[PDB]
């Protein structure tokens, strides 16, 4: 029940975020290639730095 | 002739009952039918924005 109210109605701001939505996408794009090639098909954002 | 075809052409009455053997009235309802797909289609993706 708690998980369908995460899912569903949760009560609070948090429910339904469309960002929250992305994360998932992004990781099924992760699952379907281990090749960069796939994940490269949909926007993050990338943070690289000197040591 | 122009007399008569211009008498007839803004006779409603006369291409209601002259001139009705075109499909296109049937093709009409398919087009039309549009604005109620529209708002069922938003008021379901709404039900599921609430819930």
């Amino acid at each position: 029940v708690l998980q369908k109210d995460d899912k569903g109605i949760h009560h609070r701001k948090l429910k339904k975020s469309l960002i929250d939505m992305y994360s998932e996408v992004l990781d099924v794009l992760s699952d379907y290639d281990a090749s960069y090639n796939t994940q490269d098909h949909l926007p993050r954002v990338v943070v690289v730095g000197d040591q | 002739v122009k007399e008569v075809l211009e008498d007839f052409a803004e006779d409603g009455e006369k291409k209601i009952k002259l001139l009705t053997g075109k499909r296109v009235q049937l093709a009409e309802d398919l087009k039309k039918v549009r604005e109620i797909q529209e708002k069922l289609d938003a008021f379901i993706e709404a039900l599921h924005q609430e819930k």
